[PDB]
RNA sequence: GAAGAUGAUCAGAUACCGUCGUAGUCUUAACCAUAAACUAUGCCGACUAGGGAUCGGUUGUUGUUCUUUGACGCAAUCGGCACCUUACGAGAAAUCAAAGUCUUUGGGUUCUGGGGGGAGUAUGGUCGCAAGGCUGAAACUUAAAGGAAUUGACGGAAG
């Protein structure tokens, strides 16, 4: 009980000052504090995708860790993902929410073909790259759903990806690797130049900047 | 030795786009060449160009704004038909509502909208996008 | 075994195959 | 990017970078954005009023971010023949 | 057991025990 | 554009040459070629100083625009300039970084002295690496003085001077503090003496 | 390999295995019936442990 | 430029060399080879009729121990010998 | 050996941090502050940690410590290293009154509109 | 995999090296690869450097040294400590110590 | 110095070590056509990044020594043998200025591989005096074999 800020982003947010998560990605401010998050996205589903354990070699024998894949997303174009090592698989999971709440990032929602309605698809083909593993988002029409494994297309559910064509190459069993490459590839949406990007955007004032005070100490 | 000259023309291009570099230094120039980048040019992909006369094949220099995120040549220059032009799009574009494959016709050098239109088709010869 | 002296055996080996079969020539 | 009604369902409109035009991303934390105080004909600086650059990550990453301020700067005028487009 | 399996389900299995024992403490003494 | 009251007077120039501003490494890195006017005959490179109070004047425009003073953190880790950066915080109310910088102290928020910087300005490329590799990865825009040796990686605004000279810190840092505060308005105008003299900023043996 | 051996414990564990007769049970509803009752036995009339769900749950 | 011609008239090139890279592939070699035809016991057939010539029985492979349960059968359409397995638990006893 | 452990050299630390005014340089007298500021469980390591406290004391009189940072010794610092001459050995006084910079550089001095006086050197 | 990128000798731009015979053990190596170290040393024991100018019947005649050049094998000079294992990063240090 | 013989060592030692030693080693006419024949990395063309050295050539220029020209020094350049830093970029990694410009997939072109064994075996052909070279299967068998790196363990390796 009791949540006190410890970085300048934090008590901008503690205040009303900054009220959605755009605005920190409009100045690719670094993401700490986990409250943030909660704040900003308060109504956040997590999925643990997988568990796997690993072992340390030692003089007498092998010394035990718990490894947690953990997926967050707030099916609304919003999506992160955390892996992260403990003792115990619940101290693991919940960790690993905690950082995959640091890495949520924005995807681009576009149309494929006609943009009647809300967007529904990919604005482009994105690929992401992990280790071996390769995955290739294509944008699909409106009927075909999640053309991906299950392990892709639950990463895509909580993205907020209605309509999408996958295919990936490498050592897809390699879980950590696919979903960190579908994680860059997904990432990469409001990373491809489109002609309806071209037009230049004016600098805003970072919100660090207008609300110094407020961030002080 | 030297087999295409708009693969090297191209290639110049986007090594010098991807390393944020605004101008670029293409040896040799040729009419393809210059009619590639009069396509690139008219949809706003590159800025001005400009050829340098050298009693030889040429050269030219053209400015880059940031916009390009690929083009290249398809060698070789495959026979295309109208009706195989949806499946080289699909294949080649990042989307279906921008990006252009350039095709060179007995009509002329036009993006796969552009023969569309004039209903024409020729030989593949790149993209853009 | 080490392969330099395994493809020495086949060698010998194929040796003898070649004297074996000549007796039928 | 904006549906058939014209409704811009187009979340996060990204800053791109001023040297290469390339769009900094979300997560792009080496990419920087330099605020610049104008100046009055006093010799005073302006307060809260300023000419902002935004450079990617990639430039900076190259060393190139100190030329290129150098020209965009000079043809801002906010510096003389300090950078040279001839070289 | 390979897998954490059930790793909390023993947990979760002991906390019935602390909210049984504050109840257990609370009546006897609530009527003693 | 700018009044010609901030041009280069020749005051100034008297003190950057005195103080071996101009001289700049034998040894000069492609990036910071435009800098180099001439390279004198023993391999010493001489540094265009026009640019370099061009530099300093764009430099102190951006620090102005600093909202917090306490938000900008000045850097020194060689001993000619410790004593610098300690004295130009104390006049312009900045953050000063004198010696040893505690790495994690950008990344790591539940170390001692974890700081926000809105700027970090360095001294030497060369030996405050560790400053400016943590600004890379918490938006940090980075003002450093380089020498022609100096890397300009991650340098958004370079100042061309002689990093490794004793008495060549210590002018550039004196030039930043009283041009900083002109533009506030603390120094009523660009001609008038400032009380401070360049001897302080300068760094003084255990001797004395 | 090689290959031999008795034959003469063939069917060793069938045949002491303890004949039990199956109890002459209700038959179960088929066809369209049977969707039903599965149905209703998974989504209507939770059986959930707290969010431990079991199809076959051994007494225990 | 990838190792492989890619001009339009080295069609043939093409074609003869994937025609050559294809027997690398040992589920077409079989294919082409007919070696079910000529090699397999059941001449490509998925069934094929015997006679029981013995019950013997084979020791099971490491790490484990048994005795499996087979029977020696010869082949009535092209009178070749195989080795077949009886399965479950004491079906040895209704092969005779 | 007589190498005093980790939990007698923070702890005694922290107390110059916290007490500096009311410690000395006297042992005796610092024994009995410390059993009323900290609470130790044991009487050998109070003697302990006072004797590495009083040790500590000694030192800082003697300089600064690293590792103890109060709040009088470093304000006292700052207007400390105060010292500046009366002549500024940049002031073009200790020369004859013109730069003495090499013609190398003095080429520099003439593209740009300055006229200051200069006796060239040729280092060569 | 591939330890080292020299290969363990000094060969680029060469086809072929004709061998030297260790001093040690008499193995044929390749010039290149050897273990060269040159050694200037004083030809007398400094024990014995002042009864021998005593004994000496000329006044101020000074003692030659003893120069020689010594080719290694790998076995050999590794045997004989000439040369250490290094940790991975340290092997790339080639000044002299 | 293969072979062979011999003195030692060892439980045994045909060997390592020591002593003799024939072919061979060298050369002239012919054969052979294979090597970890290695950069385990095809060739041609274009581009992408900085630095200090060096070899060959050319062009501008010295507080240096020398005959009584030549040497050295400083800059540019083309080509090389290499080397250093970084990683825009690649990769499973070790690592790579190419092993980059490869799902944002097409510069020209030659050769090779398709789980591990059986196997470079059998057979046919062909070259060779021979040893052997070149071409080259199948039956059958098998759930792994293998690459880079990590922790540990061990080592008659170093500190
Ligand atoms: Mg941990
Ligand atoms: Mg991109
Ligand atoms: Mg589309
Ligand atoms: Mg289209
Ligand atoms: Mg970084
Ligand atoms: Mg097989
Ligand atoms: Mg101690
Ligand atoms: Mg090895
Ligand atoms: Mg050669
Ligand atoms: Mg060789
Ligand atoms: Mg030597
Ligand atoms: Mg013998
Ligand atoms: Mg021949
Ligand atoms: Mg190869
Ligand atoms: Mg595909
Ligand atoms: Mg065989
Ligand atoms: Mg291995
Ligand atoms: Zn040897």
């Amino acid at each position: 009980k009791g949540w006190t800020p410890v970085t300048k982003l934090g008590r901008l947010v503690k205040a009303g000052k900054i009220t959605s998560v755009e605005q920190i990605y409009l100045h690719s401010l670094p993401v700490k504090e986990y409250q943030i998050i909660d704040l900003l996205l308060p109504d956040l589903k997590d999925d643990v995708m997988k568990i796997r354990s690993v072992q340390k070699q030692t003089r007498a024998g092998q010394r035990t860790r718990m490894k947690a894949v953990v997926v967050i997303g707030d099916s609304n174009g919003h999506v992160g993902l955390g892996i992260k090592t403990a003792k115990e698989v619940a101290s693991a999971i919940k960790a690993a929410i905690v950082i995959a709440k640091l890495s949520i990032i924005p995807i681009r929602r576009g149309y494929w073909g006609s943009n009647l309605g809300q967007p529904h698809s990919l604005p482009c083909k994105v690929t992401g790259k992990c280790g071996s593993v390769a995955v290739r988002l294509i944008p699909a029409p409106r009927g075909k759903g999640i053309v991906a494994s299950p392990v892709v297309k639950r990463l895509m559910q909580l993205a907020g990806v209605e309509d999408v064509y996958t295919s990936s190459s490498g050592s897809t069993r390699t879980t950590e690797n696919t979903l960190k490459a579908a994680f860059a590839a997904i990432g990469n949406t409001y990373s491809f130049l489109t002609p309806n990007l071209w037009a230049e955007t004016p600098l805003a004032a970072s919100p660090l900047e207008v609300y110094a005070e407020e961030a002080a100490a | 030795t030297r087999t295409s000259v708009l693969a090297d023309a191209l290639n110049a291009i986007n090594n010098a786009e991807k390393t944020g570099k605004r101008q670029v230094l293409i040896r040799p120039s040729s009419k393809v060449i210059i009619k590639f980048l009069t396509v690139m040019q008219k949809h706003g992909y590159i800025g001005e160009f400009e050829y340098i006369d050298d009693h030889r094949s040429g050269k030219i220099v053209v400015q880059l704004n940031g916009r390009l995120n690929k083009c290249g040549v398809i060698q070789p220059r495959f026979n295309v038909k109208i009706n195989d032009i949806e499946r080289w799009t699909d294949n080649l574009l990042p989307a279906r509502q921008f990006g252009y494959v350039i095709l060179t016709t007995s009509a002329g050098i036009m993006d796969h909208e552009e023969a569309r239109r004039k209903h024409v088709s020729g030989k593949i010869l790149g993209f853009v996008y | 075994m080490r392969d330099k002296w395994r493809k020495k055996r086949v060698r010998r080996l194929k040796r003898k195959r070649r004297k074996v079969r000549a007796r039928s020539k | 990017m904006e549906n058939d009604k014209g409704q811009l369902v187009e979340l996060y409109v990204p800053r791109k970078c001023s040297a290469t035009n390339r769009i900094i991303k979300a997560k792009d934390h080496a990419s920087v954005q330099i605020s610049i105080a104008k100046v009055d004909e006093d010799g005073r600086a302006i307060a809260g009023e300023n000419i902002t650059y935004a450079l990617s990550g990639y430039v900076r990453g190259r060393g190139e971010a100190d030329d290129s301020l150098n020209r965009l700067a000079q043809q801002d005028g906010l510096l003389k023949n300090v950078w040279s487009y001839s070289r | 057991g390979q897998s954490d399996k059930r790793e909390l389900e023993g947990e979760v299995e002991g906390t019935e025990d602390a909210e049984a024992e504050l109840e257990a403490e609370a009546e006897e003494n609530d009527e003693s | 554009s700018l009044p010609a009251s901030f041009d280069l007077t020749p005051e100034d120039a008297k003190l950057l040459l005195a103080a071996n501003v101009h001289l700049g490494a034998k040894n000069v890195q492609v990036h910071n070629k435009p800098y180099v006017y001439k390279t004198r005959p023993d391999g010493m490179n001489i540094i265009n100083i026009g640019k370099t109070w061009e530099k300093i004047v764009l430099a102190a425009r951006i620090i102005a625009a600093v909202p917090n003073a306490s938000d900008v953190a000045v850097c020194s880790s060689r001993t000619f300039g410790q004593r610098a950066v300690l004295k130009f915080a104390a006049h312009t109310g900045a953050t000063a970084i004198a010696g040893r910088f505690t790495p994690g102290n950008f990344t790591n928020y539940i170390t001692r002295s974890f700081k926000e910087p809105r700027l970090v300005v360095v001294t030497d490329p060369r030996t405050d690496a560790q400053a400016i590799k943590e600004s890379s990865y918490v938006n940090i825009p980075v003002i450093a003085l380089t020498d022609m040796d100096s890397p300009s990686e991650y340098v958004d605004v370079a100042i061309p001077c002689n990093n490794k000279g004793k008495h060549s810190i210590g002018l550039i840092w004196w030039l930043l503090a009283r041009e900083v505060l002109r533009l506030r308005g603390i120094i009523p105008d660009r001609t008038t003496e400032w009380s401070v003299m360049p001897d302080l900023y300068f760094y003084r043996d255990p001797e004395e | 390999g090689k290959v031999h051996g008795s034959l003469a414990r063939a069917g060793k564990v069938k045949s002491q295995t303890p004949k039990v007769e199956k109890q002459e049970k209700p038959k179960k509803p088929q066809g369209r019936a049977y969707m039903r009752l599965l149905y209703t036995r998974r989504f209507v009339n939770v059986t959930l442990t707290n969010g431990k769900r079991k199809m076959n749950p051994s007494p225990a | 430029g990838k190792g492989k011609p890619r001009g339009l008239n080295s069609a043939r090139k093409l074609r003869v060399h994937r025609r050559n890279n294809r027997w690398a592939d040992q589920a077409y070699k079989a294919r082409l080879l007919g070696t079910a035809f000529k090699s397999s016991p059941f001449g490509g057939s998925s069934h094929a009729k015997g006679i029981v010539l013995e019950k013997i029985g084979i020791e099971s492979k490491q790490p484990n121990s048994a005795i499996r349960k087979c029977v020696r059968v010869q082949l009535i359409k092209n009178g070749k010998k195989v080795t077949a397995f009886v399965p479950n638990d004491g079906c040895l006893n209704f092969v005779d | 050996g007589r190498v005093r452990t980790k939990t007698v050299k923070r702890a005694s630390k922290v107390l110059i941090e916290r007490f500096y005014p009311k410690l000395t340089l006297d042992f005796e007298t610092n024994k009995r502050l410390t059993s009323e500021i900290a609470v130790i469980q044991s009487k050998r390591l109070r003697n302990k940690i006072a004797g590495y406290t009083t040790h500590l004391m000694k030192r800082i009189q003697k300089g600064p410590v690293r590792g103890i940072s109060f709040k009088l010794q470093e304000e006292e610092r700052e207007r400390k290293d105060q010292y500046v001459p009366e002549v500024s050995a940049l002031d073009l006084s200790h020369t004859n009154g013109q730069l003495e910079i090499d013609a190398d550089t003095a080429d520099l001095v003439k593209s740009l509109g300055f006229k200051i006086p200069v006796q060239t050197v040729s280092i060569s | 995999p591939k330890k080292r990128a020299s290969n363990g000798r000094n060969k680029k731009g060469r086809g072929h090296v004709k061998p030297v015979r260790c001093l040690n053990c008499a193995r044929c190596v390749p010039k290149d690869k050897a273990i060269k170290r040159v050694t200037i040393r004083n030809m007398v024991e400094a024990a014995a450097v002042r009864d021998l100018s005593e004994a000496s019947v000329y006044a101020e005649y000074a003692l030659p040294k003893l120069y020689n050049k010594l080719h290694y094998c790998v076995s050999c000079a590794i045997h004989a400590r000439i040369v250490r294992v290094r940790s991975r990063t340290d092997r790339k240090i080639r000044t002299p110590p």
